[PDB]
């Protein structure tokens, strides 16, 4: 299944605040209203990484609580793990040996620990470091990811010089979610009176995006 | 495919004359720019921003430094001069009396209101709305504020009014204001009984055009646009030197201090040389078009004060140069960065065509119009004023003869009679 | 009079070299963690990493001393990029990446940005644009062996050479032609490996050398490598000079209400400049203001009249500096008078000023002229009874001298 | 003072070939802004990077020079354009143009010359002895009103 992302998965590029002021800026961003990947976890395959990715989800259950990437997900080399399941925050990057069917049961050269809504993820790997973003917003739409704007703030860094090419998803056992991937698109950002991103321009667009 | 305008067969006949039975009063503005903000770079601290170590190798380029600050100084002085020359054209400082009798034309929008806070007119007051530092780029203030500049518009247009154009040649002369409104219909060649007779619709036609002069500035917000275009281009030079100092130009950082901070002097100043380079082509690039830009500005300046000399303190013969139409009057108001000109103009309206002929035969003598043309309803013949029809008998005294009838080419025969 | 140069100075307003508030206090500013780095963890541990499989190791969250190191006779070549070694303790990072590794005396020269050969392109691979130090020193006393220390390798053959810094560990067989390899030795077909086998016997090009590359993590992002200098207390609505984390500046300092996010270390301007910063021993969000700058100008009557001035400092407030505060700056030795006349020398927003009676240099409003109600009534005209020829001049430029340059006798001479 | 729009011209000029000598005397980065003393010091490949620095700089510095004089040229070209309007239009006229030809109404002008420049003595007539009377802007006789020809 498929959707349109509409104008979603903008994020706050560097660590520097600005206010009233609008500001053009290239980076791995999902391109607006590109195709966006849909699943119903009532649905956990491995999908490729590519550049970096956009997860979504949605939310009245607590469902979906974790992640894991790599390129061979088979002890062949460290693999990132995270989990993060409404009170705590785990994250882990060992050469673990994961079964073809993974899921949370209701060498690890880094450790580290921390439908009504919507929750938003941006994950990206440049040169192995693994950056993380998100946010989350209630909703008035049960079928699907709904047309807005809301930037994603950073909550994490990992130094890990991992390379990720294959990623999947980890459901709690004994909801719909959504996959798009970034690309090195030139955006316009607009920082409003309290230095929020209020809205953007993706200048590839369309001819009027350009002008 | 553009269109030019709509097509016009002119009813032309070698004895066919059309003329206007009536007329209208305009009142058409026109915008110059007179100056532009009067900036000031201090070049040492745009390109080394107090760095010692950098200042020192700025010295290496000798006079470029000195030389960009002479050439801003001058576009600066060239500004209030430019000013100057358009509104201090009046002597003295002249105001109209407390008893606006002026014949029925009402100047209460053009001339000051006293409420406010600067004493400007009501339409200087919708021309001031409708138009809108940290790298060692200054703002210098004018010489002239803007209550004075409105102090001289109004001296300009009280004398004007009171007086005509005898205080442009000397001393201010008064005269009243149909009197000197004949004076202006003389001017444009219509004889001034058409103004007595008609001085009362004369005056309602020019107090509806500044009626309609105040609803187009409140509502209309391109009618600005050749000052708001001077405002925008200075603003946009700023911004693009301004956003120059984050420029590399091949360096480690763009930031003077990053490369004071973390290289030892011998490797630092190959890095600031690069900043030094880039800075001042870009502060040489902003100076070069500011001088340009200037000379543009000082010839509207130019064209502005003449103007205010050709049009305000007389009237003008020149085609087109005061408005469209026969340019009776006109009047300024102050406005941000420049001068309004509100040029009040005989348009003619309504006409009727007639028979015409170049002279006429009495006595086998032919008579030529002393100051008209001959003139036919079909069937009688007058002669008439050229740019408002109103038939005369024609008699020896509104005619002169020169020889008989065998030469003139389309003479006609009709009696003249003699009192 | 050295602005002009010139001994006599005509009547007018020059402008002189400018005024700047200079920076009243020195201030500095540095996290308030306690922990010296653990840099004695690379460099001083009995076993080494091969360089084929180079250690990388986390500096973070700790005070260094880079000294210790440059001040040592230990190192044989101690290369720095981006950095001068004997400014990095006054820095500030996020990380250093210490990378590790053994390599022969000789390959030195491939540890360098940009490089090509057996090291730089199958082992370890630097970017075109590093940042760091690299640091290596002769360990023949270490590292080698007697028959020979195999126990360090290095990659032979590689299929494409190493993206900057890309960690291919694998010992899957070379293929150096068609022919099918089955994870053995054989035909076109090589164990991707060799081992150095260093011996105490090597001269001291093939001598074994321990190499460490302090790699900087250089960013907008808050810094935990700080070098060993101190911090102050802190300074507000004052001119200072100033550093945060080796952010150097100068302003005033004040609080604000800039609304940072938990995650923003500091704010830019237009320029790229800073102009706010958060503290790194408190959370508070500091405006930054340049100090006081503007032109100043000489005001005078010419040198053939007086010898007094007044000086105007352009834009400036007269507490920042008889005194008089004006739109166009704070004027100092004109004296203020409430007569009113033609503009004599302009200082801007209508303020002039003159050489008048207590002969000195005085600053008015300028009159723009005598005021005159002119007479007017409905009924009243006024006629000229009499005459003045008048003869008056005007002077109009025409033309310039013609001046030609051989631009290559100007410039080669 | 009087003569100050032609002295100014003069002044202007002279400083800007001043300014373009001056220049001369400049590094730019190099050893010295000798040229000879670069070549007697420095041998051809070392001298080349110092000699680079002086072309790169004063091919800079006449750069700007020309391109003043190009922007001081269009302004004498405007003020030669204006004065030959005002022999035209004064001298060899009668102008009805309002302080086009001094203050005044006009009567006549004559051309002086002056270095770099033309002096107009502009003759005029200023009204000078007022009087007010009375006025109305028609009369009536026998029913007709009359109007001043
Ligand atoms: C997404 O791609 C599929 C084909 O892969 C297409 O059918 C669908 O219309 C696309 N949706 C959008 C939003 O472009
Ligand atoms: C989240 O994980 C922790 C262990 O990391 C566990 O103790 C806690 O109960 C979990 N919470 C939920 C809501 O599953
Ligand atoms: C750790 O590395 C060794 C080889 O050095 C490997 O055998 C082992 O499987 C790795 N650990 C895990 C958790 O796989
Ligand atoms: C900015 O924040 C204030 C509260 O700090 C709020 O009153 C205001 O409405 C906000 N403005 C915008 C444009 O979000
Ligand atoms: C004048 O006469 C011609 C006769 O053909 C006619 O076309 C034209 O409309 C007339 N114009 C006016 C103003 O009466
Ligand atoms: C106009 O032309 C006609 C012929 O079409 C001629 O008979 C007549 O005399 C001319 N009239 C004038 C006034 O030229
Ligand atoms: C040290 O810094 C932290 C914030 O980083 C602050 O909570 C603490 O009060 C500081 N202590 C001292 C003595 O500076
Ligand atoms: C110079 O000063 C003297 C008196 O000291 C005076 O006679 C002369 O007129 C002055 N000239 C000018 C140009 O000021
Ligand atoms: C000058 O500074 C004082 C504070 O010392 C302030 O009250 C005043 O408004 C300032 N005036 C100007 C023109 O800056
Ligand atoms: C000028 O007049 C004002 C009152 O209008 C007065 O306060 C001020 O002190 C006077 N200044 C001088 C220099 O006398
Ligand atoms: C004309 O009359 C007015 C009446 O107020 C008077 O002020 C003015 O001085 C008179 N002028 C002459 C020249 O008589």
């Amino acid at each position: 299944a498929y959707t349109n992302s509409f104008t979603r998965g903008v994020y706050y590029p560097d660590k520097v605040f600005r206010s009233s002021v609008l500001h053009s800026t290239q980076d791995l961003f999902l391109p607006f209203f590109s195709n966006v990947t849909w699943f119903h976890a009532i649905d956990n395959p491995v999908l490729p990484f590519n550049d970096g990715v956009y997860f979504a989800s949605t939310e009245k259950s607590n469902i979906i609580r974790g992640w894991i990437f790599g390129t061979t997900l088979d002890s062949k080399t460290q693999s990132l793990l995270i989990v993060n399941n409404a009170t705590n925050v785990v994250i882990k990057v060992c050469e673990f040996q994961f079964c073809n069917d993974p899921f949370l049961g209701v060498n690890c050269t880094f450790e580290y620990v921390s439908f009504k809504n919507l929750r938003e993820f941006v994950f990206k790997n440049i040169d192995g470091y693994f950056k993380i973003y998100s946010k989350h917003t209630p909703i008035n739409l049960v079928r699907d990811l709904p047309q807005g704007f809301s930037a994603l703030e950073p909550l994490v860094d990992l130094p890990i010089g991992i390379n990720i090419t294959r990623f999947q998803t980890l459901l709690a056992l004994h909801a719909a979610y959504y996959v798009g991937y970034l690309q090195p698109r030139t955006f316009l950002l607009k920082y409003n009176e309290n230095g929020t991103i209020t809205d953007a321009v993706d200048c590839a667009l369309d001819p009027l995006s350009e002008t | 495919t553009m269109s030019l305008g709509a097509e016009n067969s002119v009813a032309y006949s070698n004895n066919s004359i059309a003329i206007p039975t009536n007329f209208t009063i305009s009142v058409t503005t026109e915008i110059l720019p007179v100056s532009m903000t009067k900036t000031s770079v201090d070049c040492t601290m745009y390109i080394c921003g107090d760095s010692t170590e950098c200042s020192n190798l700025l010295l290496q380029y000798g006079s470029f430094c000195t030389q960009l600050n002479r050439a801003l100084t001058g576009i600066a002085v060239e500004q209030d001069k430019n000013t100057q020359e358009v509104f201090a054209q009046v002597k003295q400082i002249y105001k109209t009396p407390p008893i606006k009798d002026f014949g029925g034309f009402n100047f209460s929008q053009i001339l000051p209101d006293p409420s406010k806070p600067s004493k400007r007119s009501f339409i200087e007051d919708l021309l001031f709305n409708k138009v809108t530092k940290f790298n060692g780029l200054t703002v210098l203030p004018p010489l002239l504020t803007d209550e004075m500049i409105a102090q001289y518009t109004s001296a300009l247009l009280a004398g004007t009014i009171t007086s005509g154009w005898t205080f442009g040649a000397g001393a201010a002369l008064q005269i009243p204001f149909a009197m000197q409104m004949a004076y202006r219909f003389n001017g444009i060649g219509v004889t001034q009984n058409v103004l007595y007779e008609n001085q009362k619709l004369i005056a309602n036609q020019f107090n509806s055009a500044i009626g309609k002069i105040q609803d187009s500035l409140s509502s209309t917000a391109s009618a600005l646009g050749k000052l708001q275009d001077v405002v925008n281009q200075n603003a946009q030079a700023l911004n693009t030197l301004v956003k120059q100092l984050s420029s590399n130009f091949g360096a480690i950082s763009s930031v003077l201090n990053d490369i004071l901070s973390r290289l030892d002097k011998v490797e630092a100043e190959v890095q600031i040389d690069r900043l030094i380079t880039g800075r001042l082509q870009s502060l040489q690039t902003y100076v070069t078009q500011q001088l340009i830009r200037a000379a543009e500005i000082r010839a509207s300046a130019n064209l502005a004060a003449t103007k205010m000399s050709e049009c305000v303190l007389g009237q003008s013969k020149r085609v087109d140069f005061c408005g469209k139409g026969y340019h009776l009057m006109s009047f300024p108001q102050s406005a941000p960065h420049g001068v309004v000109f509100l040029h009040v103009t005989y348009v003619p309206a309504q006409e009727k065509n007639f028979t015409t002929a170049p002279a006429i035969c009495h006595d086998g003598k032919a008579h030529f119009p002393r100051e008209g043309v001959f003139v036919s309803n079909g069937t009688h013949w007058f002669v008439t004023q050229r740019n408002f029809y109103e038939p005369q008998i024609i008699t020896t005294d509104n005619t002169f003869v020169s020889g008989n009838c065998d030469v003139v080419i389309g003479i006609v025969n009709n009696t003249v009679y003699d009192p | 009079k050295c602005t002009l140069k010139s001994f006599t100075v005509e009547k007018g307003i020059y402008q002189t070299s400018n005024f700047r508030v200079q920076p009243t206090e020195s201030i500095v500013r540095f996290p308030n963690i306690t922990n010296l780095c653990p840099f004695g963890e690379v460099f001083n541990a009995t076993r080494f990493a091969s360089v084929y499989a180079w250690n990388r190791k986390r500096i973070s969250n700790c005070v260094a001393d880079y000294s210790v190191l440059y001040n040592s006779a230990s190192f044989s070549t101690f290369k720095c990029y981006g950095v001068s070694p004997t400014k990095l303790n006054d820095l500030c990072f996020t990380n250093v990446y210490a990378d590790s590794f053994v390599i022969r005396g000789d390959e030195v020269r491939q540890i360098a940005p940009g490089q090509t050969g057996k090291i730089a392109d199958y082992n370890y691979k630097l970017p075109d644009d590093f940042t760091g130090c690299v640091i290596a020193w002769n360990s023949n006393n270490l590292d080698s062996k007697v028959g020979g220390n195999y126990n360090y390798l290095f990659r032979l053959f590689r299929k494409s050479n190493l993206k900057p810094f890309e960690r291919d560990i694998s010992t899957e067989i070379y293929q150096a032609g068609s022919t099918p390899c089955n994870g053995v030795e054989g035909f076109n077909c090589y164990f991707p490996l060799q081992s150095y086998g260093f011996q105490p016997t090597n001269g001291v090009g093939y001598q074994p050398y321990r190499v460490v590359v302090l790699s900087f993590e250089l960013l907008h992002a808050p810094a935990t490598v700080c070098g060993p200098k101190k911090s102050t207390n802190l300074v507000k609505n004052k001119c200072v000079n100033f550093n945060f984390n080796g952010l150097t500046g100068t302003g005033v300092l004040t609080e604000s209400n800039k609304k940072f996010l938990p995650f923003q270390q500091f704010g830019r301007d237009i320029a790229d400049t800073t102009d706010a910063v958060r503290d790194p021993q408190t959370l508070e969000i500091l405006d930054i203001t340049p100090c006081s700058f503007g032109g100043v100008s000489v005001i005078t009557p010419g040198t053939n009249t007086s010898n007094q001035v007044a000086v105007l400092y352009q834009g400036v407030n007269c507490t920042e500096v008889n005194v008089f505060q004006t739109r166009a700056g704070c004027l100092i030795g004109a004296e203020h008078v409430n007569n009113s006349y033609e503009c004599d020398i302009p200082i801007g927003a209508g303020i002039c000023a003159s050489y008048q009676t207590s002969q000195s240099v005085i600053a008015y409003t300028m009159s723009l002229g005598a005021e005159n109600s002119v007479a007017y009534s409905n009924n009243s005209i006024a006629i000229p009874t009499n005459f003045t020829i008048s003869v008056t001049t005007e002077i109009l430029p025409v033309s310039m001298t013609k001046t030609s340059v051989d631009c290559t006798m100007y410039i080669c001479g």
